[PDB]
């Protein structure tokens, strides 16, 4: 008596569209056309609850970056090198998830561990519906295992954090560049052009307003570090007017326990067995679950 | 063996470097042809015997020091793909800046230019790219660094530039462009960075300039003169420290709206006048 409300609604926009979608018409026929093949799966079950598991129609809380492509970045905090170790694992159990479905994953930045891991580390990960599928990856990841640094055995707890950000078609960037920002070198000194060649080139970009702080490095042109750079800024920046709305899935999310081998999400209280099969590539026995749970939550 | 394996032996004996890692990297991805990630995500994967044996000798050479864009034969600038070679220098970073404020004086309408000792081709084919309403001209003394430059100009598909092979302005005895562009020698012939680092492999055809590596710079802007077209500019990179110098030679040789941009590194890079 209150939801019908809103059949009672579309069904009638609906019936109301498919008439102006008969009349001499032109243009933007796209966007009237389009709303009806929208319009129409949710309407044509209300023409049914009425004619007649009787499911309870979930077609209602649209969504908006789900499909456009991500930023991910892992940051090593919590633990000594220990930390930036498991930087690396929570790393390659995303590539290795990434590939499994075909995505295109590609760094932007790497910090080598002061002893062989990655103090950030931030990949662009490619195809469709990625941001709307490991969004909730974002917050902390926690590890407690025990070292090849020790012997006597005793585990030892790190964690890592991790940003999910939502690839923005550069191609709308709001140009957010006059002066109001700062372009920097990572050389901690030099003298620069013939005097020294490096394999690698290094900018960093500071937000001189907002303050945020973006940064790349690869074997390629500067040009294109810069470019690629500014294309961070804006994904880092929107992340903030995204961070700004006010369960809304640092804040430790999951847990990663080897002597018991099992992993857990702390948002939604599902420990799962798998760890191996988690630190492989197996993010979806996670996912997916966060997830029709994150729907219930919309489902209010 | 296991890349992941091959990585960690390499890195190793490539503790001289100043990125022994992306070293690694670098070069395993070349011989196998996967890119860093796939290296990263899948060190389990072996290498056929060829790949070992051919990762092996560039691996040799880069301990003996020789540049890595030297054993891949390739560097980016602009991002835009350079083959380059002993033969010339290997476009730097800071290079790229030249390029930035030469793009601001050139005229909005479509005219000609010039650049000095092009060498792989950097400079000259970065504008050509961003100006197609735009003749370039790049000239090199070495025969070898004109190739180069014809190379990348084919590989890279840009029509609208034209390389010769000049002693700065031999060849060009009767023209004049809107804007003239160049990066020259400008080392001393005993700075103690000719001692170390990968410009040990580079050549001094393009690394050493007379008068205490400021002999090219001058002759330059004292030539350019009789070839730019009226208030046309003239802009050159120097040494971090030829700050000062060059904007003097530049007062001295009679150039108006004298200036000195910097580079990220927050050096200074390119001086750029004018002329009447
Ligand atoms: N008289 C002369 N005429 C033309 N080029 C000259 C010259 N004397 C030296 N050179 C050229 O000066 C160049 C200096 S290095 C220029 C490199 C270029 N900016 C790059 O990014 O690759 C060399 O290519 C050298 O061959």
């Amino acid at each position: 008596a209150k939801l019908e409300a809103l059949h009672e609604r579309h069904e009638e926009v609906q019936a109301l569209l498919g008439d102006a979608q008969t009349i001499a018409d032109q243009e933007r026929f796209r966007a009237l056309s389009r709303e009806y093949a929208q319009l129409s799966d949710v309407s044509r079950c209300f023409t049914d609850w009425q004619q007649v598991q009787q499911l309870q129609v979930l077609l209602l809380p649209k969504d908006p970056d789900d499909e456009r492509n991500a930023f991910l970045e892992v940051r090593a905090g919590t633990g000594g090198d220990e930390a930036a170790l498991f930087a690396g694992d929570l790393f390659r159990m995303y590539s290795r998830y990434a590939e499994a479905r075909r995505w295109r994953v590609e760094i932007m930045s790497a910090s080598e561990g002061e002893h062989g891991g990655y103090k950030e580390i931030i990949a662009k990960i490619s195809g469709d519906g990625v941001y709307g599928r490991l969004k909730f990856e974002s917050g902390g990841h926690r590890v407690q295992r025990v070292p090849a640094t020790e012997s006597q055995g005793r585990i030892h707890t790190s964690a890592c954090t991790v940003a999910v950000m939502p690839e923005l078609p550069d191609a709308e960037l709001p140009d957010v560049n006059p002066a109001d920002l700062r372009i920097d070198t990572f050389r901690s000194s030099g003298a620069g052009g013939q005097h020294v060649n490096t394999t690698d080139s290094a900018i960093r970009i500071t937000h001189l307003p907002t303050g945020i702080v973006v940064e790349c490095q690869d074997e390629r042109s500067q040009h294109k570090n810069k470019a690629k750079a500014l294309s961070v800024l804006g994904a880092r920046i929107h992340a903030a007017e995204m961070a700004k709305r006010q369960r809304r899935n640092s804040d430790r999310n999951r847990t990663y326990n080897f002597p018991q081998g099992r992993v857990t999400d702390h948002r939604i209280n599902l420990t799962l067995y798998r760890l191996d099969e988690v630190m492989e590539g197996k993010l979806d026995m996670l996912i997916e679950p966060i997830i029709q749970e994150h729907q219930a939550d919309q489902l209010a | 063996m296991e890349y992941q394996h091959w990585l960690r032996e390499a890195i190793s004996q490539l503790q001289a470097s100043e990125s022994p890692r992306r070293d690694a990297e670098i070069l395993l991805e070349h011989v196998t042809g996967r890119g860093r990630t796939f290296i990263l995500a899948f060190g389990e994967t072996q290498l056929t015997d060829e790949q070992c044996q051919q990762l092996d000798a560039l691996l040799t050479r880069r301990r003996d020091g020789e540049p890595i864009a030297h054993l891949t034969g390739v560097r980016e600038f602009w991002s835009l793909p350079l083959f380059v070679s002993p033969a010339t220098l290997i476009p730097r970073p800071d290079t790229e800046c030249l390029v930035e404020q030469a793009l601001a004086r050139l005229p909005e309408q479509p005219c000609r230019i010039l650049d000095l000792g092009t060498g792989t081709g950097a400079i000259a084919l970065a504008l050509a790219s961003e100006r197609p309403d735009c003749e370039i001209i790049a000239v090199d003394r070495m025969p070898d660094a004109v190739s180069l430059a014809q190379r990348n100009a084919q590989h890279l598909a840009i029509k609208n530039i034209h390389i010769l092979q000049s002693d700065w302005f031999s060849a060009l005895a009767g023209q004049q462009f809107a804007m003239i562009v160049s990066n020259p020698p400008y080392i001393d012939e005993q700075d103690p960075h000719l001692q170390q680092g990968d410009v040990r492999f580079e050549p001094l055809t393009a690394l050493v300039a007379a008068d205490s590596g400021m002999a090219d710079i001058v002759h330059i802007i004292e030539q350019s003169r009789n070839a730019l077209v009226s208030g046309g500019f003239l802009l050159l990179e120097h040494g971090w420290q030829q700050g000062e110098a060059v904007r003097q030679a530049f007062i001295l040789a009679g150039y108006h709206d004298v200036e000195t941009c910097r580079d990220y590194g927050d050096n200074e890079r390119v001086t750029l006048g004018r002329y009447y």
